[PDB]
């Protein structure tokens, strides 16, 4: 368990982040949902912040506890456990600053949001800040020949041994995996914009943030689209301390905050230079606790090399 | 039941020694699995219960509590197998056969060979659904060990928690001696002989046989020689049959999907050429969690440079 | 009629370069292929008719005229294409179709690119069978040379008839040199860049066209460099479709089957890097027997250490 | 053309063998059939021969008579095509020796024993010998699990697809390749033997020197067989010259006169180590001309593994 929290000590790009927004924090109270090893939690802790409650399910908040205690962080108190279970036992229930990324590979679709949401009911103060606070989804086309060949042409024969059906599992699963440059061969769309004070409840219906919103990018070179891809960014703005502002970006090809996820567009698009892949992405999220998500894809030449369009529904699940 | 999905299975079936393994265990012992009953434990997509149909099995059983055993039934029938290989969705504990099956094939191996591995449900396959002298394909199980440098993790994985942001994290650092690392030992990092860590015989092994004592000597070789952790790898050979097959984790072959498994000492032994090493290793099932592994290590090194006797602990979860 | 066996199939088919060439040349560009009429001139084993099936094609029909097309039609069953693709056992001259075919794929390269070449067929399949804006797979083909050193083969295939035995073969020697060497060319060897010897157009080039003269140049790359033969390669462009693939055969690559051929220059050339030796070729299918070609070459070199304006005459027979 | 020569040049073993032969050839006449670039013919020119008639069908033989004429060698005249086509110009019809390797992969099958049969039958002088006037065929089991799979497997799947109607024709055809040492897993059996002078004609049937013979080999150690391999040996014995004999012997995994051929048996036969192959040799002369032959083959292992009976019939041809 502790080697999976390496990545989180080498994120310099989220420390950063994090770090403009826990200048203001001292005298301020903090709920960290999500804390995970509470690197960030003990960072505002040390920022003389006046409380800090940070909560995730792992047990690593258990050793992430430990530490705290042995650095002499006096004000930081860890619970293990979702959040609806750990509030009755919270110090403090009325929060100035609440962080956590609730935002999933799709916006509305992270676990973390339920939880998120009710600390923006209750547990926030009336001129209590969250952070971050707005995500954008971002598409782009990717053309892998070979990839679609490794995962899906393989089961044409293993062994002498013909595996049809697998094709389907492997193009109805969203594949969140870094996507290299070399198969980036579009301009990127911003397709989608969601905000924690904007998104609704989830307790009675888990549809009340799905959406629909068409996209449009444009091939950089001759190519042939059979991936489309999303990246997530992130963005908080404080009206009260601008200066704290950052932006978790997006950078296609490059290191980015969260894996990019993928979908094998069932035909492929031909495209030529400056050609407009147009479409729709939809997406309804199933299950808020399991972030289960169906995402539907309408995708499209222009018409340059020939007039394709390609629909496909794909699955995403978190737990 | 993670396996309904395909990257696991992917991920086995392109691992090609382990898949031909069993493939070339079968076939160049084909007159084995004429007219008989082969049970494949476990049989995911089907693949090894259509390598011993294509061996000549009169009759294959292939049985998986996990969805996969739908898309595996699909794939048997679109290769011809449907009337010689049946795919039953359940656990091989909860299920009943009409005959006695004469051969049982799985890939039961998991991490350090017993990891989460379904060699109790294999024995309790081989003691319930098999004849008397029923034929194990792999029929004996080896572990060794060796010792290795490994720097690059000690500074990286271990040294890194000293400091985080201005923070001590040594905690974690304690505790990351305590969860073995599966990964890939490369031959450069092998400064010790190969010994035998523990065999198990498929066709005889009990459970209880699994929680096993094991001693071993390490002697380092080819000028300060550091045992940073020991690289615990296994071998299956299928012995079962007149040409002899090995399927091997050894990190002298390319590596597998099972790689190796390094416990991390938590003190590195300063050997010199030619010293020797010895070690008194305990494996049993965790307490609480019976699919969890606990380890005990003892270290017993007395050469020109380090006396060290200490007792160290791992805990695979 | 040795297409019968089925070695060169099996060799054709282990060539994976060229398989997959033709495979990635359609799966690429699937769009091509949607609801159109593809002719594959000689299938062999079929399995080009079966990369057009797969790549969305309404109807293939390949054609072979060697007793392999029962296997083809058997084999294009075993996959389920029999409603796709149909196979003719016969000559494509000697063969007429109801549609004209929008797509002609066709492995028709041999040696030196035209030696025992089907190109003839596949120039009649694209005027006779063909919609006037058919497509060619490959569409292109382009031939290149570069001098190469081979003291190797030059001691052990010319020298070597000096004296056998007591006896004076040097006319032995005298005749290796008509004959080229279909051989591995080696990067090694090549002491020259790769010159343009010949393109075509396989949308417009007529028979009359591949009888054909070349002027190309060879400069030496990088002691005393000798140009002992000439390596001839090829590459056939798929540039029918948006996507772009190039089979080739050069030495920079590993070897196809077709591997390369060497002309062995009756006067070595003596140079070193920067001097330039001219070369007129002129390929054509010797008068009389029609499936041999002759290949005259008029070398022309002056440089520091020789000077020679000669010509020689090779048979690929 | 020329190079298909290179290993007549090298092989030091027939060259000391017929060498041995042409001592006693002053004054003598030669007939050469299936001379090749004619070497040997023109070594027994050179040894002050009566008369030398080398024939063969390639145009090699032009060649050969250009050399013969720039070495002085008048002796010697080369006649191209087949040997019936060219007596009718031979200077000389009757000889003393009468080189001619007329045997084949299975001692019956050489298109040139035709030829050598018709020499025996009217170009042969009275107390004239022919050379070599032996032959005989040795049988070893043989263990390549690997080129099973390379050659018939191969086919279980192919890019895709399935091309299992190729199997048949890998396994119902005679190859002719060098079989590795490693692959030998059984002692040699001398099967047939066949003399020149106790071959029978060809003219009207072909099938007058077809034979039946049993084999018995015993395993190397512990194997299983799935190849039979043959190979072919010759010998000469001059009862008037008993110094000159020779024979042109065969070591499997080395070194031999002729690429010896093998037969894949349809179901592989597990032997211990010392047990014994047994079987049937079945070889059938169908074209002399075109050297088409059928090889049947039964082989059994003693059971010591397990009791397996394979038979199998394999096609061979010459042109
Ligand atoms: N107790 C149990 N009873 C039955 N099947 C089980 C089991 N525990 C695990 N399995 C199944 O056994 C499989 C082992 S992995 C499958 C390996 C497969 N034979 C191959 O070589 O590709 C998993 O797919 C899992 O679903
Ligand atoms: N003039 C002609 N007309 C029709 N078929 C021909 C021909 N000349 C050769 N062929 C056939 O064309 C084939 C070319 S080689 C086959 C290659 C095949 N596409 C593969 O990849 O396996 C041979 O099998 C031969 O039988």
């Amino acid at each position: 368990r502790i080697s999976g929290n390496l990545s989180c000590i080498h994120d310099r790009v989220r420390l950063r982040a994090y770090e403009s927004v826990l200048r203001s924090i001292k005298g301020k109270s903090v709920l960290h949902l999500g804390c995970g090893m509470g690197l960030v939690s003990m960072i505002a802790a040390r920022s003389l912040a006046s409380a800090v409650v940070a909560v995730d399910r792992s047990a690593i908040v258990d050793a992430a506890q430990v530490v705290a205690n042995k650095n002499g962080l006096n004000n930081i108190s860890f619970f293990r456990g979702a959040l609806v279970d750990v509030v009755q036992n919270f110090p403090v229930r009325q929060f100035d600053v609440i962080i956590c990324e609730w935002m999933g590979p799709f916006l509305i679709n992270d676990p973390l949001l339920e939880e998120a949401l009710y600390a923006r009911n209750n547990l926030l103060a009336s001129n209590g800040v969250m952070c971050p606070d707005s995500s954008s989804i971002h598409v782009v086309g990717v053309s892998d020949y070979c990839f679609h060949m490794d995962t899906v042409e393989f089961w044409g024969n293993v062994y002498g041994f013909k595996m049809e059906p697998m094709k389907a599992l492997v193009q109805r699963e969203v594949e969140m995996c870094r996507v290299p440059t070399s198969s980036i061969v579009t301009t990127t769309c911003l397709a989608h914009t969601v905000n924690i004070a904007s998104i609704n409840n989830l307790d009675d219906k888990s549809s009340l943030n799905d959406f629909v919103v068409p996209f449009s990018v444009r091939a950089t070179k001759d190519t042939t689209v059979n991936f489309l891809t999303f990246y997530i960014d992130a963005r908080f703005t404080n009206p009260h301390d601008p200066g704290a502002n950052f932006v978790l970006g997006v950078r296609p090809g490059g290191t980015n905050p969260w894996t990019e996820t993928s979908v094998a567009l069932h035909e492929p698009l031909p495209l030529k230079g400056g050609e407009v892949l147009s479409g729709e992405l939809k997406v309804c999220l199933l299950n808020p606790t399991r972030g289960i998500t169906t995402v539907e894809v309408t995708a499209r030449t222009s018409g340059n090399v020939v007039n394709i369009e390609t629909k496909g529904t794909y699955n995403y699940q978190r737990y | 039941d993670s396996y309904s999905h395909y990257g696991i299975h992917m991920e086995m079936l392109k691992d090609c020694h382990r898949t031909t393994s069993y493939r070339d265990a079968m076939w160049r012992n084909a007159y084995l699995f004429k007219d008989k009953v082969v049970l494949d434990v476990g049989c995911g997509t089907g693949i090894l219960s259509m390598f011993a149909a294509k061996a000549g099995a009169r009759k294959v059983i292939g049985v998986d509590c996990s969805t996969v055993a739908v898309q595996a039934r699909e794939i048997v029938k679109d290769n011809g197998f449907e009337d010689v290989i049946t795919i039953i969705q359940g656990k091989v504990e909860e299920i009943q056969l009409d005959e006695k099956v004469d051969i049982i094939i799985s890939e039961w191996m998991g991490y350090f060979l017993l990891y989460e591995s379904m060699l109790n449900t294999v024995l309790c396959a081989r003691d319930n659904l098999g004849t008397p002298d029923v034929k194990m394909f792999p029929d004996k199980a080896n572990m060794h060990v060796c010792g290795i440098t490994d720097e690059q993790y000690i500074q990286e994985r271990f040294n890194i928690w000293d400091n985080v942001q201005g923070i001590d994290f040594s905690y974690f650092k304690r505790l990351s001696f305590i969860e073995p690392l599966v990964d890939t030992v490369e031959r450069s990092q092998i400064v010790t002989n190969v010994a035998p860590l523990v065999s198990f015989d498929i066709n005889t092994v009990k459970e209880a046989d699994l929680s096993f004592t094991s001693e071993f000597a390490l002697e380092a070789q080819a000028s300060i020689i550091y045992v940073h952790a020991l690289s615990v790898h296994f071998d299956t050979p299928f012995t079962a049959g007149h040409e002899v097959v090995i399927l091997d984790t050894t990190p002298y072959s390319p590596p597998t999907h099972w790689r190796q498994t390094v416990l991390y000492l938590f003190n590195p032994l300063r050997m010199r050429a030619g010293e020797r090493a010895t070690f008194r290793m305990k494996c049993s099932p965790n307490a609480l969690n019976g699919r969890d592994l606990d380890i005990s290590l003892h270290v017993d090194f007395e050469g020109a440079l380090q006396i060290s006797h200490y007792d160290q602990d791992f805990r695979l979860r």
